[PDB]
């Protein structure tokens, strides 16, 4: 299936999303849409603690997803 | 306002300035909505046109809409 | 209720506006007009490089397009 | 439109593709769709330090973008056609 | 219009500028909405500063098809 | 909407844009396409501090809290 | 179309410089490829079980 439609389905799933920069942002998610803009909370971020933030779609390289993806979602 | 603006500089000599920073300076043929540049009797420049000439250009030539920055005129 | 971003635009104009592209450079001058998709009607515009280098100095009204436009600041 | 038909009229060719990040590969286009992907059969060497680190992999996939050129000889590509269906769009 | 413009040097001898520092000239036999360009007779020229110092490379192809993304200029030399 | 930015009026925010900045201030204004209107700006490209300015939505790479 | 790639090991290369081995699961109109078992090509280094690659990054995919 999709990779937008999984995204949706795991929804209060823990994930770690990399961005075109270089810093890691270590999130679990809390709504997505049709770009795929990504809205995190118990946000934490590396080379800084937040309760919430906005993550644009085309920016990102990859969200690395946990082993617990199918389970969960499927 | 920019329809109309582009309506009016046609036909005139116009500084075009494209993202790697150079400076188009040549009559203004014509102008679409994407923004794509038609000038002619082009003579390209480095940043401004008190620096060095490049290179001539007597025919029609063409600037891409994602590349140009800006449209100014003397 | 909300303020809008076109709205502060609109008064902006006929007014001394400074505009921040995405790269180190920045144009300085009086506002004329806008539309959806912010291409700025810029009267006499100076053009700076930043990290502070003066450009070019426009006598005339630059369509500065809205692909490259980062922030837009009045005064 | 044009730029798609050009392309499917091209099925089955052997042709070199320059990628963006020095990558040039050769290969037997299949399947061409509206944002201009090349699905290649066959991938063969073009050059020794350019083509990338492939070897048992028969069939790619190559994204539209980040093709530079697609290196077509004289006797493989179409041209005053093209330059005619340029001429009746607008 | 400016596409239209370009219709005229069609079949005749041009000079594109790519991204990259990528001189390419050639004959323009096509054009679209996006600028996607091919050439015949053509011959490349890759300016590349290596070592600090100016090295151009020469790669000579008869014919080549150009993505409209690398695009920046295109006239007559 | 996704992000209701209701709750972040009025109070200060860190914002991001491309081509290496960093913009934080306190969001006055907003909209649908996620184009701000932040007042008391200090841009950090070390410093550079705005009065009211309006920041872009094409190009917003992140946004949080402060 | 990546219909022929699904449930198969691919080599992925990005426009950056890395290449990536793993089993491609899913797939759209934008090239977002949902990847299963991920591994890299030169490093041999096991990133995760699961992971999402946007279309922006993928400069060339390869069926092995």
């Amino acid at each position: 299936m999709l990779p937008l439609y999984l995204l949706t389905n795991a929804k209060g799933q823990q994930m770690q999303i990399e961005l075109k920069n270089g810093e890691i942002i270590q999130g679990i998610l809390t709504n997505v849409d049709n770009w795929m803009n990504l809205t995190l909370s118990n946000v934490t971020e590396y080379s800084v603690k937040l309760n919430e933030i906005y993550i644009r779609g085309t920016f990102i390289k990859f969200i690395k997803l946990q082993d617990n993806i199918i389970d969960k979602v499927k | 306002v920019t329809t109309e603006f582009l309506s009016d500089i046609i036909g005139k000599t116009v500084n075009v300035k494209l993202a790697s920073g150079l400076l188009y300076s040549g009559r203004l043929e014509s102008i679409d909505g994407f923004m794509n540049v038609a000038l002619s009797s082009a003579t390209e420049h480095y940043e401004s046109n008190n620096n060095k000439l490049l290179n001539k250009f007597n025919s029609d030539v063409f600037l891409r809409g994602t590349q140009v920055m800006y449209i100014s005129e003397q | 209720p909300e303020i809008l971003p076109l709205e502060v635009i609109d008064k902006t104009i006929n007014q001394k506006v400074l505009i921040v592209l995405q790269s180190n450079r920045e144009f300085e001058g009086t506002l004329v007009g806008f539309d959806d998709f912010v291409n700025v009607i810029l009267e006499d515009a100076v053009e700076w490089l930043i990290d502070n280098e003066k450009v070019m100095q426009h006598h005339g009204r630059m369509l500065l397009s809205g692909n490259n436009i980062a922030i837009l600041v009045p005064g | 439109m044009l730029f798609f038909s050009f392309f499917k009229t091209l099925v089955d060719q052997e042709v070199v593709v320059e990628l963006k990040n020095d990558i040039e590969i050769k290969g037997t286009l299949q399947s061409v769709d509206q944002f201009l992907n090349l699905k290649l059969d066959n991938i063969s060497c073009t050059d020794e330090k350019k083509y990338p680190h492939l070897g048992s992999v028969r069939n790619i996939f190559i994204r539209g973008s980040t093709v530079r050129y697609v290196y077509l000889n004289k006797n493989m590509v179409d041209t005053n056609l093209l330059q005619d269906a340029t001429r009746r769009e607008v | 219009t400016p596409l239209d413009l370009l219709k005229l040097n069609l079949d005749e001898r041009v000079y594109i500028k790519l991204r990259g520092a990528r001189t390419l000239v050639g004959t323009l036999q096509a054009f679209d909405s996006h600028c996607n360009i091919v050439l015949s007779d053509a011959v490349e020229t890759i300016y590349q500063l290596n070592n600090e110092e100016l090295s151009e490379s020469e790669r000579r192809c008869e014919m080549v098809f150009i993505r409209g993304d690398t695009v920046t200029l295109i006239s007559t030399p | 909407a996704i992000l209701d930015l209701a709750k972040y009026k009025d109070s200060k925010i860190r914002v991001k844009l491309m081509g290496g900045k960093l913009v934080i201030g306190v969001l006055k204004g907003y909209d649908q396409l996620m184009n701000l209107v932040l007042d008391d700006t200090v841009e950090y490209m070390n410093a550079r501090k705005l009065g009211l300015t309006v920041i872009r939505g094409t190009i917003l790479v992140s946004l949080s809290s402060a | 179309t990546l219909k022929d790639y699904l449930n198969k090991r691919v080599v992925i290369i990005k426009v950056d410089g890395e290449c990536l081995i793993a089993s491609l699961n899913g797939f759209d109109k934008n090239t977002n490829l949902f990847i299963t078992n991920v591994f890299n090509r030169i490093s041999k280094e096991f990133i995760c079980k699961a992971q999402l690659l946007r279309g922006s990054e993928i400069a060339l995919v390869g069926l092995i």
